[PDB]
RNA sequence: GUCUACGGCCAUACCACCCUGAACGCGCCCGAUCUCGUCUGAUCUCGGAAGCUAAGCAGGGUCGGGCCUGGUUAGUACUUGGAUGGGAGACCGCCUGGGAAUACCGGGUGCUGUAGGCUU
RNA sequence: AGGAGAUGUCAGAAAAGUUACCACAGGGAUAACUGGCUUGUGGCGGCCAAGCGUUCAUAGCGACGUCGCUUUUUGAUCCUUCGAUGUCGGCUCUUCCUAUCAUUGUGAAGCAGAAUUUACCAAGCGUUGGAUUGUUCACCCACUAAUAGGGAACGUGAGC
RNA sequence: ACCUGUCAAACGGUAACGCAGGUGUCCUAAGGCGAGCUCAGGGAGGACAGAAACCUCCCGUGGAGCAGAAGGGCAAAAGCU
RNA sequence: CCGCGGAGCCUACGCCGCGACGAGUAGGAGGGCCGCUGCGGUGAGCCUUGAAGCCUAGGGCGCGGGCCCGGGUGGAGCCGC
RNA sequence: UCUAGUAGCUGGUUCCCUCCGAAGUUUCCCUCAGGAUAGCUGGCGCUCUCGCUACGCAGUUUUAUCCGGUAAAGCGAAUGAUUAGAGGUCUUGGGGCAUCUCAACCUAUUCUCAAACUUUAAAUGGGUAAGAAGCCCGGCUCGCUGGCGUGGAGCCGGGCGUGGAAUGCGAGUGCCUAGUGGGCCACUUUUGGGAAGCAGAACUGGCGCUGCGGGAUGAACCGAACGCCGGGUUAAAGCGCCCGAUGCCGACGCUCAUCAGACCCCAGAAAAGGUGUUGGUUGAUAUAGACAGCAGGACCUGCCGAAUCAACUAGCCCUGA
RNA sequence: GGCCGCCCCUCCCACGGCGCGACCGCUCCGGGGCGGACUGUCCCCAGUGCGCCCCGGGCGUCGUCGCGCCGUCGGGUCCC
């Protein structure tokens, strides 16, 4: 006859089985619900961006011509091939255990080795 | 079962602070909110108008659309094992801005500068924030003073 | 000890639930390509080997005509692991080179006579072994009736999915929850 | 006044059976996934109120140089990858944590042991460890340390436990 | 806390330096407890009920064991305790003979236990220090301030049992 | 050092009573033809400039009430987590962390924005 | 296309009873016995001591309060049994309990004797014949050492 | 089928033939706007006048009112005219 | 090249290596050289020198579903892929 | 014969192994032994990601920043409830008799309280943020807004990687979808009831679906979760014998019961008592002389000549039983 | 070849301790002369703080700057 009324007994463990997820983000958002007045406007803004094209191309060519004079003002350095280090022994043995670094030292360090030569 | 009333249980969320009653101050209503900044949401009784409702007393979201009064929020809201982002219309009065983004964006603003600072001085600066590490070693100097010697107290019954 | 076992087999194909035996050669052929070979594309090409015809849809002459105009893209072979068909709102064919697992007849025909190549992926892995110069191109894959019906159900607020309708009129499922007239128009 | 330890050894005591959803998502962040599993931990303040949630179902301390030594010596193991790899040849060491300069198991026991950059990495590369049942027994796994127990902070103890399970 | 035998530590502490206050007062406590790691938290116990010092709020300056000074001298202790009954809690003067002031605190915790039934965290003790013989009180000490103490053992219980298990002698318990 | 017009935060600004207020101002004040409104030119509206700081207003005062803020209460009350702790129970102790509120005792008693004056 | 006439069992069938002449599918998801938890109520005890007892709190009682025990009352609950655990009482017969009516041995008294009351060890032994009532219960008549109280599936229907 | 306070363990949600209650209406204004006022109560006075008629001054943070129950809200208000 | 030669492999639906893991009602899925009856192909299959069926303290295989062989009985059909 | 009539109801439902694995809850229903619905499950995939010869996420913390009115506390603070004295007095007050005491009112205090009270106010909670979808420059568009070169939004170029807390982890996504929709137990919180192995809730864990060691036995307790095995070691619990393991020359005490006691849930006891014994607290006496005892006067003395008396408290044991 | 082993030495750095000065900030238990308020001992009285103004003392976690001296299985591929 009489039964249970109500529980949220056992509904937490059914909920994160597969997670309370997060809703997903997005870079561009729905624009429902935001005011008509400013929809109609907006999309007017829009409409018309395509005039005032040869002014941007002329301006962003001005700025582009003058980033290209900033970049040849300048001089890319160039550095130079590492040196076998002098004073931390662990320095000069990282430099000598390099495979590509070290090749040249190693020979010698090895040609030194070699008994009755 | 209980209702299903729209303030049911708003007794005290929704009245007002001791000794802070009558006219809202102007400054609320000064308080100018753009498109993508967040508020907390915190409904108040004089104002019948626009009040949130009582589940999103408490919640911060991010403003969507400015009208002439009211503000268009997307809030988060948890749902019997899913959360979804729900869209509420709440007048100026109920809202005010969230000092948590406006830390955040001081931090970036002291971070970039502090980039600029460094690689002009060719030095190296810490950014990133670090929790509390453990506290280093030290002297306690005991100025020729013996520390007071504690003990437990006997016991006594009061009234 | 204190693990979840529901995800711990990955549900994907291992190799097609085909049993034609050409498509069972050109799986052999280009496992050992994807194996021994460092390209992504000999991988990309045998995972859709191993995919069922709804993951394969057809591939539009029109639009490997349009995704072949696309700048860069001259004396590049399109590559389609499906089926070429022909357009008849196309009334000129370019030259182009095309890999296709099947090609129709009358698409074939347009293509050749256009002065264009058909390969078969046993000739693209003798000239292209890597994949290079090739553009890898696909049919549209929601563009089936099944996917009108799916998602957000009908009788729902802000659902535009098309109900399951045994014929199609006035007295078949316009009346009340389409209408305001008739209870309610969400 | 001594520098307040920056490592922290942490075994878990307890089982998975009757874990409450807290303390489960925490042992999980810990790596702490079976008995007697054991694992280094950077301590700070987010990592140490961590630990104040776990108190009951694990042993914690600081260990020492003899202690990092053996762990990594006799059961450590690489995550080489996504597998459990036995650290036989300093080879496995240095073709996962070469990058960071980290290329015999002597630079990863300094690493572990002298806390400092890249701790991160070297730590999540080892395998948590599985140490055996305590031989000689526990004094009681169900009350803390401070009360003869077992449980919580034993600054120093912890080496002895760990020349027990190791 | 639970026992073994127990050692005395000086445990030092203060609060953590503040503004308001750069130079915190030193704070010592003798603490009886079975390692040095029950010994801080010994302290902390007693000090944040007495000077409202939290430990996340100070720290330890100091952690040593206090060695007995004449460990091969008999001596006399009185212990000044309180401890909580089942029903009501209670002052404490009680006496103990031993040759070390930890064992003297050692043989406290087995005496109360066994005569009033006190477990370890309920009992507080708050002042040991060492009597002369002139200044005891209670009968079941006095009785060993006898410079010509003489006595014999009278019904030796054989303790050797079961080392032979089986024997046709019947033990003798005279001696 | 101050005031006026408009304000922000809404008592550290309020309340009771006493003292002082230079100069501008703010007022009290004089009057009802016009504008306007009343039982009543009291209020409101309008036209003024003989007098006065008595009042409002400003500043100060009071072992002042209130208000704000800090000690104390108090590591007390309460509380997250733990135990094959205690107790017949009621309930209590301990480990691990957090941690209040009266009475009682001190300190303070508006800050300020825009524009325009006086202190010549 | 928009309003209105309504469904209150209010997401909205158009709806009176009886069955002891009854039927079916089921239910121990659910009542009417025992049993089990509980003991309010019933019953039986204990503590304190305001008073009663000529005098005197406690020989014997015991107000205002308060702590228990029992399951021979009745409730409360619905755990077991509805493809069935035969149901009130009496008759017959055995055993058990003691919270003892008598009898054996005692202690106390407001115990002079007689009679009586209070308490202890104690259930070995005994605790009847009848009028009225279906009765358990009750009541009366008459003997008696006394005519105590109960349990055993509210013992006991293939025993009546 | 609905609403108020509480239960309910300071987000939200939360049961019982749980507790305390209300509803199937009422309003051309008690809807809307503007202006001007301040309410309950109390003290002290004034012919008949008295514990309660009306007039006047003073105090009054709302202790009144806002139609329905309750909670919230409200003072040159949302109250009265 | 004074030797003229050098194991196995790879039913690719095959073979090999490394690491972690293994409870289960209701329920879902996969594999089955597990089993039954009939049909199309195939085994130059088996069988009166003994088919099916039945019995068995025999020899064995497979985690298991089951199966193969020995022996006895039987008398005309039966099985593998 | 229609007829194998219908049944939300009872009974049954046939080979093996492998992998994954629930629900008794929400809303609607002449719905309460049933369904539809969401949830929980499985299957099929698919889109990507990292690495060798990171696209992002989280039953966690930290760092910032909001939200709250339960525990507590308060009533010489509001609303209610409420005890007792004190100091003054207008008294449409009364009584005993020029009156005087009471009552009333006021003022300053005081005792005790609130689920449907509150100035105050935790712990544990809940939300948000911790960057490349960012930051900073230059330009263009607008019919919206407008003193304005205004504002807001949009769009087009350019520059900046110290990747802007800790820890851990590979993620995202589509279709189809069975069973379930009687639950029950425990710590803590909690409503009704004297209470219940009673009825009803919250959180978490568990039993149901689950065996294993221990609690003698037992759905739920304690420990721990399971492929077939060998060695070693533990948990909870134990080690007289049943029965593996104290056959330790174990340590200190307590306790004698003519109903002794003997281990979470758990399976039986209270108020009140004891000159049983053991501790402890407080007070007091005693060299002029203690307490006893031997007697007198009637509280004092002489004789013995060093500890004693009282109240209370709490362990085991005993009465209550 | 280098380092360590015992003796005058030698430089720098780190940690701790002890003094010496200089500079800076708070404070009065302070002194001296300039204006405001206070007292039922107010004309002959007695106090209270506030501005410039320089001397005296203290503290500053034991502030900053240096200078010395003492200690270290101290550090500098074990300084020269």
């Amino acid at each position: 006859a009489k039964s249970k009324n109500h529980t949220t007994h056992n509904q937490s463990r059914k909920w994160h089985r597969n997670g309370i997820k997060k809703p997903r983000s997005q870079r561009y958002e729905s624009l429902k619900g935001v005011d008509p007045k400013f929809l109609r406007n907006m999309r007017f803004a829009k409409k018309h961006n395509k005039k005032g094209l040869k002014k941007m191309q002329a301006n962003n060519a001005k700025a582009v011509s003058a980033r290209a004079e900033a970049i040849k003002a300048l001089v890319k350095p160039q550095a130079i091939k590492p040196k076998m280090p002098k004073g931390p022994k662990l320095k000069r043995l990282a430099f000598i255990a390099h495979p590509k670094l070290g090749k040249r030292i190693r020979s010698y360090m090895a040609k030194g080795q070699r008994l009755c030569q | 079962t209980n209702t299903k009333g729209k303030r049911r249980g708003t007794r005290y969320m929704f009245s007002r602070p001791f000794r802070k009653h009558g006219v809202v101050p102007l400054a609320t209503y000064m308080r100018i909110y753009k498109k993508g900044d967040i508020v907390d949401i915190k409904g108040m009784g004089t104002v019948q108008k626009g009040m949130p409702h009582k589940c999103y007393h408490g919640k911060t979201g991010r403003v969507y659309n400015v009208t002439q009064h009211a503000v268009g929020i997307i809030v988060n809201k948890q749902v019997k094992g899913k959360i979804l982002a729900k869209r509420i219309n709440v007048r100026i009065e109920h809202i005010k801005h969230s000092k948590s983004r406006d830390s955040f964006l001081k931090r970036v603003k002291e971070n970039d500068q502090k980039k600029k600072e460094a690689k002009e001085k060719g030095t190296w600066v810490q950014l990133k924030r670090q929790p509390a590490p453990p506290r280093e070693a030290h002297f306690v100097r005991t100025n020729g003073k013996e520390p007071e010697l504690l003990e437990p107290i006997p016991y006594e019954f009061m009234a | 000890v204190d693990i979840r076992h529901n995800k711990d087999r990955k549900v994907r194909r291992k190799e097609p639930k085909s049993q034609d035996i050409y498509l069972r050669l050109l799986v052999k052929l280009y496992r050992f390509l994807a194996r021994r070979t460092n390209s992504t594309f000999n991988q990309v090409v045998l995972k859709r080997l191993f995919m069922s015809r709804t993951n394969r849809p057809p591939l539009s002459l029109s639009r490997m005509i349009r995704k072949m105009k696309l700048p860069g893209r001259e004396n590049k072979t399109a590559v389609v692991v499906g089926t070429v068909t022909d357009d008849v709102r196309i009334l000129e064919v370019p030259k182009l080179k095309v890999c296709a697992l099947r090609v129709s007849s009358r698409a074939r025909s347009r293509i050749l006579k256009a002065g264009g190549k058909i390969l078969t992926f046993d000739q693209l892995a003798l000239e292209s072994p890597k994949g290079r110069g090739t553009v890898l191109l696909s049919g549209p894959r929601k563009g089936r009736e099944v996917y009108r019906h799916f998602g957000k159900a009908p009788g729902t607020p802000h659902s535009h999915t098309k109900p399951y309708v045994r014929s199609k009129g006035r007295k078949f499922e316009r009346a009340r929850g389409r209408r305001a007239s008739r209870g309610y128009k969400n | 006044v001594p520098a307040e330890p920056k490592l922290a050894f942490v075994i878990r005591i307890r089982g998975i059976n009757g874990v409450s959803p807290k303390v489960r998502k925490v042992l999980q962040l810990l790596r702490l996934r079976q008995i007697f599993n054991g694992t280094f931990v950077k301590l700070n303040k987010a990592s140490i109120n961590m630990l104040r949630i776990v108190e009951p179902y694990i042993a914690w301390g600081y260990p020492n140089l003899k202690s990092v030594n053996e762990l990594i010596y006799k059961r450590g193991y690489g995550k080489i990858n996504k597998k459990r790899i036995a650290l036989t040849d300093n080879s496995l060491i240095a073709r996962s944590l070469g990058k960071f300069g980290i290329i015999c198991m002597e630079d990863l026991i300094h690493e572990i042991y002298t806390v400092g950059k890249r701790f991160k990495e070297a730590n999540n590369f080892l395998w948590p460890f599985k140490l055996s049942s305590p031989r000689g027994g526990m004094k009681k796994k169900t009350t803390h340390f401070v009360e003869g127990g077992d449980a919580g902070n034993r600054e120093d103890q912890i080496n002895r436990l760990i020349r027990r399970m190791n | 806390k639970a026992s073994g035998t127990l050692r005395e530590y000086k445990v030092v502490g203060r609060c953590l330096p503040t503004p308001k206050c750069h130079t915190p007062p030193l704070y010592r406590m003798r603490i009886f407890a079975p390692n040095h790691v029950v010994a801080k938290s010994r302290f902390w116990y007693f000090v944040s009920q007495l000077k409202k010092m939290k430990k996340s709020s100070g720290e330890i300056v100091y952690c040593g064991q206090v060695f007995e000074k004449s460990p091969l001298r008999v001596k006399n202790f009185g212990i000044w305790l309180r401890y909580d009954s089942r029903s009501g809690t209670h002052n404490m003067y009680r006496e103990y003979r031993d040759l070390t002031t930890a064992g003297a605190v050692t043989q406290c915790y087995r005496d109360m236990g066994a005569r009033h039934r006190a477990r370890a965290h309920s009992i507080q003790i708050m002042k040991v220090e060492e009597i002369a013989a002139g200044k005891c009180r209670r009968p079941a000490v006095k009785q060993f301030h006898d410079s010509k103490i003489k006595f014999p053992l009278p019904h030796r219980v054989l303790r050797r049992q079961h080392k032979p298990r089986f024997t046709t002698k019947r033990p003798n318990t005279f001696f």
